């Protein structure tokens, strides 16, 4: 669908604010990238794109 | 002609040159030094109990376990006494590292219930690597407990004991995390 | 952008209704498929895309 | 011993058996055929202008112009009349096929304004194929100058002179469409 | 995957192209645009865009 | 003083204005008129079997099902003979429209097996709206069993019967197609 | 075109190696999720999806 | 009665209780204790030049600046003596923190050369915050001149004076980066 790019572009969104990446520890206590977003973010992204896929559908219907 | 004999109320912390009494709190392995006067002018140590806690020819005291015990100071003149090592609310330990989800598990169920927890040993004990059984190391992060809030992100936070270092939202799959435990 | 898709997706939902396609006369005054959208139409897709692209822009940004 | 001469009122219609008067419009180059009767037995015509028109020894005649003009048939014993061919209203040519861009450009701004207008020659005169001029053609499909509405879509509609065969929706740019003008 | 938007513009690429179109017939047996595209041709792409997914995959995977 | 009956042997062909004898396809329901001479001057035309014909007072024929069969005419004053017409390879009949898949199945697999069929049809009788059966008729599309090639396309190709009008890959889906089988 | 998606595909795709994400320093000297992504690794994206692009082009011209 | 006097050449380093003589690299506003004895008993202390160093009652040195200079040491019975402290290679300065853009810049294209730096530094003088200047501080962070390789990636990497702490591939444009210098 049309999702499936609306997805890409706010995962990639996401990742410009650190506060929506997860992060991890390296040998000595100090933070690092993890190379993922808070389950809760992805979480309403995913919610986001198949709502905007029910858009370019709902609405792709002009006849 | 020899003086009464007598171990020294105020501990010294061998984490912090700092002389007081025995905290409320503890951090296993943690160590105080103890100190007689008078009589004779050698002195032999020996605890009570040795699970609980251990110490050598010097007053360096070990904690090695939760509860109460005693520590007798013997000066070379035949002339004992006791120090009472009281039972603490809980003392921290340290498990192995590993995720979260297996950190709860690890130290079932019993993980630091906030940061306003090992903060305290920290304050109180000083920096972990103080003490023989750390110091060969450079880096300790705690978990802690994810908060339903930070649940739903699928993370918690962190606390180094050496070196405090407090870290908010963590991946709960993040590799070289220590699983501290508190009884 | 975003809008990128949502041109293609709209571009190829229209050539499902005929009523959208240009037409196109053979050897003997037989329509057939030309291979076009009306003006119009295309115009509507492209004008929308836009559209969909100052969405998940003045909505990508939560945060 | 012979008959007065006379040019029958009524027309032959080429294009379609249709026996009648000239039409009031006129697809150029068509074709009706003229009767003659009494005095010898022969027939000759002519026509006043060429341009305008044309006809061989039987009266099938070809218009080949706008305007008015006069058919003069005469007998073989000399006894000739005229049938007098007048204008009509506009008169459909066809020029080069080409884009309607460009149709309404050969044909100086004079397309057919409406579809109402064709029909009617096909109504009239018939398959513009039957025509000397035509049959060996089997389409002619025509602009029709589109209407703001099919302007915005950028097309426009047709109608095949040798077939009807309405079409609405045209590319503005289809190969294999006449550029009809009208006089 | 990537492939969904490869899938949407050769789609549309191909309505560009008549031979590509199914027909319809009308009232009087005139050809007029059907809106589909040839089972093949469909079938080709839709083979197309899953490859080219397994480019942006099979490559996506630098490290 | 009458004379000898008889129905000439070329047929008249209302579809075309073609004189010549039977074809050896049929359209079904085409029709062609016989011509009687000598005898009486009055004639009375009667086909031997129904089905498969039919004839008007005039001669006109009318093919209505595949076979053979002979026409009677009798002259009023009490003069009969007879004219066969021989069964044809295969004549066409026309079912109801609808998608090639059940093209195929409504005519039991008998469906066009070329576009080099009903051509000859049309070569021959001509445009099927020209027989009372059709006429009120200006569209008759038909299937042509689509080869592998364009079956892999899935669509096949078609021939109008009205117009000929051949059309290539075509939705074996698209309304607006009869279902013309081959007896 | 469709290189736009290839875009966002690998620009996320990148986001799961913190080795692509520049790092960024907080209050006490302490690593964190900067937010980007390292100048050439975002270079060679880039670089790709054109080519990419260059290819349902170069290649959707199957007539 | 009094004995010679004389300031002990091994200095004492404020930073790190570790005694010896002064490092051939300086931290600005470092410090190390003087050590004076015989001849009366009091001692006061005073520096040459005050730009390049200074020192209070009691020894505690302060580096102020890049160059050599001679400490009096005079003991309250009128006897007095120098110290003198001689220029070092390269004497690290913090300025203000910024992108390392314009670290580059304010430190006039000299940071620090590679790691291997600053590491000395600290493995000689210590954590930067123990002294006064400092030590109101947890945390210093420095820019390391990026290495073609990390330049193209648009980064480079660096050390925190106070922590140690190595960071490697890091924004050059991250905020919270003291831009320190090489004199």
């Amino acid at each position: 669908a049309t999702e499936t790019a609306t997805r890409d572009q706010l995962t990639k969104e996401a990742f410009q604010n650190p506060d929506n990446q997860k992060v991890n520890i390296d040998e000595l206590g100090n933070a690092i990238p993890s190379g993922v977003l808070k389950d809760d973010v992805v979480a309403n992204i995913e919610e986001q794109a198949k709502a905007a896929g029910e858009e370019a559908k709902q609405q792709a219907i002009e006849n | 002609f020899f003086d009464e004999l007598k171990i020294d109320n105020k501990v010294d912390i061998i984490g912090n040159n700092v002389r007081g009494e025995l905290p409320n709190i503890w951090l296993q392995y943690g160590q105080f030094k103890l100190k007689a006067s008078g009589g004779d002018g050698t002195y032999s140590w020996y605890s009570e109990n040795t699970s609980i806690a251990t110490v050598d020819a010097s007053g360096k005291v070990t904690l090695n376990g939760k509860g109460s015990v005693v520590i007798k100071a013997t000066s070379g003149d035949k002339q004992t006494v006791s120090y009472t090592i009281k039972a603490p609310s809980y003392m921290i330990k340290v498990d192995k590292q590993a995720y979260y989800a297996d950190a709860m598990s690890i130290c079932k169920n019993l993980l630091p219930s906030t940061q306003t927890v090992l903060s305290d040993i920290y304050d109180s004990w000083g920096a972990a690597n103080k003490y023989s059984h750390y110091s060969s190391m450079n880096s300790i992060t705690a978990w802690i407990k994810q908060t339903s809030s930070e649940q739903r992100s699928g993370v918690s936070s962190t606390y180094n004991l050496i070196t405090q270092n407090p870290l908010p939202g963590v991946n709960v799959n993040t590799p070289n995390v220590y699983a501290v435990c508190v009884e």
